[PDB]
């Protein structure tokens, strides 16, 4: 009976071939929920590095600022001077 | 909590950003009023 | 023809669990990397809480700073006007 036989063999080949259909599917699912997982953590992220740069580029100008107000303030002791 | 603990150096930077011409007027201002 | 048939059949049967396999180790690696990515963007956060704490520290001393200008002023217009 390599007639049975080869009908076990066909029916082993189709459970076989369904099994690589739905673990194919189950990879597109895990690689989906990859990106969608990246995409949403970028946001997140994006939003933070955002507003760390903000407050760094204003704490630079505010170091400006003070050596500026403190000149500023020193040409007002020179005019008080004259006096 | 980084976005919120960014908001209070933010909201402190801001704030210091003001003090400064504050601080610059009121000296100015009390300088012109000596003369 | 019942004999080569049986031996055709194998050889694909062969062929498809191996395939089945390396998809499953695939899936494996993608399961592997679902937690890698999670790890990367906690270290980004770190990074950000480093220089978040940089900046806090700026701020503080551009505050002090202004205080120490404040006060220093204070004297020198005091002695200015005492005359």
């Amino acid at each position: 009976e390599t007639r049975d036989q080869v009908k076990k063999l066909q029916l082993m080949l189709r459970q076989a071939n369904d099994q690589l259909e739905k673990t194919m599917k189950d990879k597109q699912e895990l690689e989906d929920f990859i990106k969608q997982s990246s995409e949403d953590s970028s946001h997140q992220i994006s939003a933070l590095v955002l507003r760390a740069q903000a407050s760094e580029i204003l704490l630079e100008e505010l170091q400006q600022g003070l050596s500026q107000a403190k000149r500023d303030v020193q040409e007002q002791m020179a005019v008080l001077m004259q006096s | 909590q980084l976005n919120e603990r960014q908001e209070r150096i933010m909201n402190e930077a801001k704030k210091l950003e003001k003090d400064l011409i504050d601080w610059t007027d009121g000296i100015a201002r009390e300088v012109q009023d000596i003369v």
